[PDB]
């Protein structure tokens, strides 16, 4: 049956190439021999056998077989190398996680400078992203690594979230100890810079807000190399963490340790005065310092910016593919 | 890691901007010409220009303007680089000693902002109270020009109009006032605002908004005798001042797009206008004095003067002389006469300044057998198109071969003593239903000619409607003699067929040497071409014959010969074809993991692929198996302009952001993932757009001419005409030259006080990384031009390594010999 | 889409082990020992109750597809717990599971781990994952016992006694094949039903529908008493066979 995973062989896919270096193994583009469907295979290596199957892949197998949303990538199945060993002890073959192939990733589109997003594109993009994030948050899952690389985009304009290797369950009742440094610094929330370890699902909202801003500048907002400098950049824009705007900031471990040069005032609306108002309000609320005052995913969908976006009229990005080959004089 | 060296053989020749004024002395008339990273200062004589000084800057010159604030005897210069380095400069001369003073300096980049579509704009107030900069959408940056702002610190005013086309500071206003054409969903509009330094905001402007031509392109600030502004479009010119509104729409300007404007008469009576077909116009302001004593603008008139080179910038010097600064063709000095000549023209040519123009492609051939080597370049665009033969005979000797059409790719066939050049010319849909060329050109002046008869796409049934006046490209293969450069033959490709790739090779067991062209069927409807052909030609006995054609389902962007087989990139696919005994192409193997395979290079059984967004991929042919294998891919997202193979392990690439990088196989085989990673090992900001990498040198190296520390010779051509050389170094030689750079940067004074380390830092809108693995040869070759006190200062405490003597001190004279050796590679 | 993990009691006479000559009593014994081994090792390691149950469910499912004579049970158990820890985010190092396994097993039993205990366990993970068809997410009777108990309103002491007794019945049911016969939701109801009968409580009165004598129907649709009683019969059989008695 379709459900009997782990048995079908990777012979069933013609490997096209390598689409990236992954955490537990390389990711390959491939074509299904039977159906012709283009897929993506993530290689899982148990040959290290320090801790057997890596947990990063276990989380992605556990969570993505539960999550069914248009803006959440679908794991189609899991296939294996020809074992070629009667004895299971000898077998060191790897496992491949089958996923739907996505034509592009946001980082690739923005980094090459090849795309332009109009307001209506950003609306369609952010509605899908935040709807998917809502589905996940309502299911008590935290992505914990939202970055432009992890946001896949099909040429039609469909957005799918895809790197659930650092994703874990969230309980609003029992606060649990967690791994503090879980997001990329450019997209990391101020709470995780000051070391909450008791992070809320509003860590993922901060990341998406950085992307919202980035889609309007074509450049990331808080680009830094070290944790303190990021807090400085965030503070220059959002204001310095102070108990007046974030009363529980004093409880965070590194609040006294890590301090910005000044107690900066918030200038987010001034430095983003070139953004539409509906979006500026979305950005201002998403980039709120206090995670308990930061907006939820649902609240973003019930905003003037995204409320009335109709996703039937999806908006493909510009994605020029001709006459960019030869530059115009 | 890897160690490489980049030197500039020919400096940028394209004119990026020109201004006039009184910069060197309050008395002299100056002409400042800006080429990418280079500033040339001239003095205007009765015969021509007298050069006085040339400086380099560690930045691309984006803004260049002369101004004279109250209290100064002479004009000062503002230059803003494309990396947002701002400065105010002064000329100072002490007898024979000429130097450039940095009066103020600063970087005006904002942490947050969206770069504007129409690029950086810089303007200065007529009272020199402020410098205006339009860097980002929705913001106006005002630098106060007070004696106290030497850090050039500035403030941003919020601008409601997000899409600004052009802006100027207007004349004759009670307060500093700006006139800007902007675009919103309702069309284009002209609007005015006043600028308050005291309030640091905009106040309501003097004259009302008028909605203007949809393609309104340029704003002219007319001087006080008239006041107000002129707006130049595609079809009409309009003057707006207060309630006064004029509009002239002469049919002559509708023909070609107007790109530049300059003021002839300081009163504003006469302005010069230029268009993309080289036509030079005179715009005339017809005055009318009322009894009030007031002078009003009565009417506008446009008069055609003649033809110049397609010009980026124009400047009127004095008497009848105008300087035509060209980016696409040779810059010129032309004299305007009051009486027309017998052909009806008022423009006569005085001087021609060589511009290698956009170097679209190039080939290195030893045509004269001098053992040296010569460079034939595909240079120029449109009517300014030419082939340029360059030899390193101390200057570069440059022969020019005018084509009057755009050259695209060049290859050399020695068996036939000729060159193959792909070209495209512009024809316009005419009343016949066909098209008519604007001027005769190489593809029409060939001795013999042919037109493709292929019926591959002739089934059509796909409608493409034509409107009279629309442009089309007509693509040709030109056969050009290597000695006379006579166009011996020209083959016109099918309608709507673009020629993209050319190779001269022998294939398989075929004795005949062929010309192979790759094409793409381009329709204005298609996002990516879906039809194309690879056609084989034989140039024999003065006629080109059509040996065979292969239909492909895409554009063949690049073709390269692979050990008697044909390697071609069709859209995302990389393919290897075999040449059969039946003289047809047969596919052997394919590779499909590409977004768009734009560039191909080979070495042995290894192939380097250049992608639109996925950087560089090393692919290998497995002869035992008859297929392709992916050896290693670079996973950093870069938009490629050209790729080259340096050696079996190092690979060179050029980014669309004016950056260079080198990738090496990890050469450590602990894991399969490590091998399949191309590690960015060298990063460098060149400052030029590299279209072509070509292996070779123009220097004479046979029969014992002394070789150098550097190994290899890759020549590169760029859009601004710069030609350069990339070569490799040993670890020991790099560290010596790198340590010396750090010493030279502390000693050498930069124009604008721009940090050299900053200038060469890898730079995109999203990244800035410090340079790695590359030695700026132009810094090294500058050691020979610094004064002796400075030379000895540089060599203090300098130690060599990995040599006959592990640690050896350096004297100034030792390095003078080393650098002089390095001057021989270029 | 998703696999089916439930069989009929009658189907358990045709397990791989039964067909290799193992009798029903012996396989039942092996199942209890393996489950209790998983429970005891993990309790010593401080593992959450869900982590213990997930390992036990992996164990029970495994021996519906393989024979006890070819896969030593305490190795299988240790491997299940090791994987369960990674699935449920309560991870343990394999060496630590082996260490604890030695303490609780006699020398003959630890012989099943062969010359290299860690290797025998780590190697089995590949077979475990393929056997469980990579369906790692499991739901357990505990969450439903609490979800349903939260909707009961009444004497706190009387309801808490119901919950704890039922909770004990859940822990006990992990030693049986009930995990392979009935969804967890039904198990939670069944144990509530059993505790009520034993405590002489009428749970109907604490529900939102006090005259709905079939109170479980508002939590689990389509469950006949036939089922809830078969489950009760199976749970109490463990107590009667053993020397242990109902908790009350
Ligand atoms: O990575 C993509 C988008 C295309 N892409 C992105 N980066 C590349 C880098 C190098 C070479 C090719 C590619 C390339 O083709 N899609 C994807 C990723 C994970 C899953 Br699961 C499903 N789809």
């Amino acid at each position: 049956t379709e459900s009997d995973w782990g048995k079908r062989c990777v012979d069933k896919f013609d490997i096209i190439g390598i689409i990236g270096e992954g955490t537990y193994g390389q990711v390959y583009k491939a074509k299904d021999k039977d159906t012709g469907e283009l897929v993506a295979l993530k290689k899982v290596r148990l040959d290290n056998e320090k801790e057997g199957f890596p947990i990063t892949a276990i989380r992605e197998i556990k969570i993505l077989r539960q999550l069914i949303h248009r803006s959440v990538v679908n794991m189609k199945e899991i296939v294996t190398d020809k074992q070629d060993a009667l004895d299971f002890k000898k077998d060191k073959g790897a496992f491949y996680l089958v996923f739907e192939y996505m034509d592009h990733d946001l980082m690739g589109l923005l980094e090459s400078g090849l795309v332009h997003f109009s307001e209506d594109h950003i609306k369609s993009f952010m509605k899908q992203l935040m709807e998917g994030l809502e589905y996940c948050h309502k299911k008590n899952f935290l992505h914990r690594d939202i970055k432009c690389s992890n946001i896949l985009l099909n040429n039609s304009g469909q957005i799918k979230l895809a790197d659930f290797g650092l994703a874990r369950l969230y309980n609003s009742e029992e606060s649990r100890p967690y791994t503090n440094k879980v997001i990329t610094l450019w997209y990391r929330p101020p709470e995780l810079l000051l070391g909450e370890e008791r992070y809320t699902p509003a860590i993922d909202v901060w990341s998406c807000g950085c992307i919202l801003g980035e889609l309007f500048t074509k450049k990331p907002i808080f680009q830094a190399n070290l944790e303190l400098a990021q807090l400085e950049l965030i503070s220059r824009l959002c204001g310095s963490p102070c108990p007046a705007v974030w009363p529980d900031v004093i409880r965070l471990p590194y609040f006294n340790t890590m301090k910005p040069k000044k107690q900066y005032r918030r200038r987010l609306r001034e430095e983003f005065s070139f953004i539409p108002s509906a979006a500026l309000d979305l950005l201002d609320h998403m980039l709120t310092l206090d995670p308990s005052k930061r907006c939820t995913a649902e609240q973003t969908l019930q905003s003037d910016f995204l409320k009335d976006v109709e996703l039937s009229k999806m908006a493909p990005p510009d994605l020029p593919h001709w006459q960019d080959c030869h530059e115009l004089w | 890691m890897s160690y490489n060296y980049v030197v500039t053989a020919q400096k940028p020749t394209a004119v990026n901007g020109c201004v006039t004024g009184h910069f060197t002395s309050a008395e002299d008339l100056n002409l400042l010409i800006a080429k990418n990273t280079r500033l040339e200062i001239y003095v205007v004589t009765a015969e021509g220009l007298r050069p006085v000084k040339e400086v380099g800057m560690y930045g691309k010159i984006a803004v260049m303007e002369l101004f004279r604030p109250k209290g100064e005897s002479k004009d000062l210069l503002f230059i803003l680089t494309a990396k947002y380095n701002a400065c105010i400069l002064e000329y100072k001369q002490s007898g024979e000693s000429i130097d450039i003073i940095t009066r103020a300096h600063g970087n005006v980049q904002d942490r947050i902002g969206r770069p504007s579509e129409t690029g950086i704009i810089g303007i200065i107030d007529p009272e020199c109270r402020m410098i205006g900069l339009r860097l980002y959408d929705g913001l106006f940056k005002v630098i106060p020009l007070d004696r106290d702002n030497k850090e050039l610190k500035a403030f941003n005013i919020r601008l409601e109009e997000l899409h600004v086309i052009d802006v100027k500071f207007l004349y004759g206003c009670q307060a500093p006032t700006i006139c800007f054409v902007y675009q919103d969903p309702q069309g284009r509009h002209v609007k005015t605002y006043e600028v308050s330094l005291r309030e640091k905001e905009f106040n309501k402007g003097p004259w009302k908004q008028e909605n203007v031509e949809a393609e309104a392109s340029m704003v002219i600030a007319v001087p006080e005798p008239f006041g107000g502004a002129i707006i130049i479009g595609q079809e009409s010119i309009t003057y707006h001042n207060g309630d006064k509104y004029l509009a002239i729409a002469p049919p002559i300007i509708k023909q070609s797009t107007i790109v530049c404007h300059n003021r002839v008469d300081p009163n504003g009576s006469r302005y010069l206008l230029g268009d993309m077909e080289g036509r030079l116009f005179m715009l005339l302001l017809e005055k009318e004095e009322q009894m009030d004593g007031t002078v009003t603008l009565k009417d506008l008139r446009v008069e055609l003067l003649g033809e110049t080179s397609i010009a980026e910038c124009l400047t009127y010097l004095d008497n009848g002389v105008v300087f035509v600064g060209s980016r696409l063709g040779d810059s010129q000095l032309v004299k305007l006469n009051v009486d027309s000549n017998e052909q009806g023209s008022y423009v006569v040519a005085m001087e021609t300044f060589t511009n290698l123009g956009p170097i679209v492609d190039m080939c290195v051939v030893d045509l004269e057998r001098q053992g040296q080597g010569q460079l034939v370049t595909c240079s120029g665009a449109f009517k300014e198109g030419s082939l340029r033969i360059i030899r390193n005979g101390q200057k570069l000797h440059i022969r020019t071969v005018p084509l009057y059409e755009s050259p695209r790719k060049i290859c050399y066939q020695e068996v036939s003593q000729c060159f193959g050049v792909l070209s495209s010319r512009i024809e316009v849909q005419d009343t016949s239903g066909g098209t008519t060329a604007l001027r005769p050109s190489a593809s029409t002046q060939a001795l013999s000619s042919s037109v493709s008869s292929s019926k591959l796409f002739s089934s059509s049934t796909a409608p493409h409607e034509t409107s009279f006046g629309e442009e089309v490209e007509v693509h040709n293969l030109l056969i050009i003699d290597q000695h006379t450069f006579e166009v011996l033959h020209a083959h016109q490709f099918l309608q709507n067929e673009y020629a993209l790739s050319l190779v001269s090779c022998k294939l398989g067991k075929d004795p005949n040497t062929y010309f192979i062209v790759g094409t793409a069927m381009v329709y204005p409807e298609e996002a990516e071409p879906k039809q194309g052909r690879i056609v084989v030609f034989q140039y024999s006995d003065g006629k080109l014959q059509t040996v065979a054609e292969k239909e492909v389902k895409g554009a063949v962007y690049s073709m390269v010969e692979f050990n008697g087989k044909l390697l071609a990139s069709i859209n995302s696919t990389v393919r290897l074809y075999e040449w059969t005994t039946e003289k047809e192409l047969r596919t052997e193997c394919n590779h499909y993991n590409n977004i768009m395979a734009l560039y191909l290079k080979t070495k042995g059984d290894f192939i380097l692929v250049g992608d639109l967004m996925r950087s560089v991929l090393l692919l290998a042919y497995k002869p035992m198996e008859g297929n392709f294998e992916e050896i290693a891919r670079d996973f950093n997202p870069n938009w490629m302009s050209a790729v080259e193979i340096l050696d079996d392990d190092n690979f060179l690439g050029a980014e669309n952001a004016f950056n260079l990088f080198v990738c090496q196989k990890d050469s450590a085989a602990t894991t399969d993932e490590e091998r399949q990673h191309l590690q960015e090992v060298g990063l460098f900001h060149l400052g030029e757009f590299v279209n072509v990498f070509c292996h070779g040198s123009l220097v004479m190296q046979n029969l014992g001419e002394t070789s150098t520390p550097t190994q290899g010779s890759v020549l590169f051509g760029t859009v601004n005409g710069m030609i350069g050389l990339v070569t490799s170094l040993s670890e020991s030689w790099y560290n010596l030259l790198l340590d010396m750079q750090n010493r030279l940067n502390k000693v050498i004074k930069s124009v604008g006080k721009i940090e050299h380390s900053f200038w060469r830092s890898f730079h995109t809108e999203r990244k800035t990384e410090p340079a790695t693995g590359f030695i700026d040869g132009d810094l090294i070759e500058s050691f020979l031009d610094i004064s002796r006190p400075k030379m000895q200062e540089v060599v203090a405490n300098l130690q060599y390594d990995d040599g006959s003597g592990m640690k050896r001190e350096a004297t100034a004279d030792d390095l003078i010999k080393v650098v002089e050796e390095l001057t021989r590679i270029h | 889409t998703k696999p089916c993990w439930y069989w009929d009691k009658k189907d358990l006479a045709h397990t791989p082990s039964q067909l290799e000559g193992l009798d029903p009593a012996t396989e039942a014994r092996y199942r209890r020992e393996g489950a209790r081994f998983i429970f005891d090792v993990g309790t010593r390691l401080g593992l959450h109750y869900d982590t213990l149950a997930t390992g036990i469910i992996y164990f029970h499912r495994f021996y519906m597809f393989h024979s006890f004579k070819q896969f030593p049970r305490y190795v299988t158990g240790a491997c299940c717990l090791f994987l369960a820890g990674k699935v449920e985010e309560t991870p343990k190092k394999c060496k630590d599971i082996i260490k604890t396994a030695r303490s609780l097993l006699n020398d003959v039993q630890f012989g099943q781990f062969g010359d290299d205990p860690k290797e025998e366990v780590m190697v089995l993970e590949r077979i475990l994952l393929q056997t469980i068809k990579f369906d790692l997410q499991v739901e357990h009777p505990y969450q439903f016992l609490l979800k349903y108990a939260k909707q009961l309103k009444g004497d706190k002491n009387k309801i808490q006694k119901l919950v704890q007794m039922a909770w004990t019945f859940v822990n006990d049911s992990l030693c049986t094949t009930l995990s392979l016969q009935w969804e967890p939701e039904i198990i939670a109801v069944a144990v509530m039903y059993l505790a009520g009968r034993l405590c002489k409580f009428e749970i109907q009165e604490w529900t939102s529908k006090p005259m709905y004598r079939r109170w479980w129907e508002q939590f689990v649709q389509d469950v006949p008493v036939d089922v809830l009683e078969d489950i009760c019969h199976q749970i109490l059989d463990l107590y009667s066979q053993g020397k242990q008695q109902m908790p009350h």
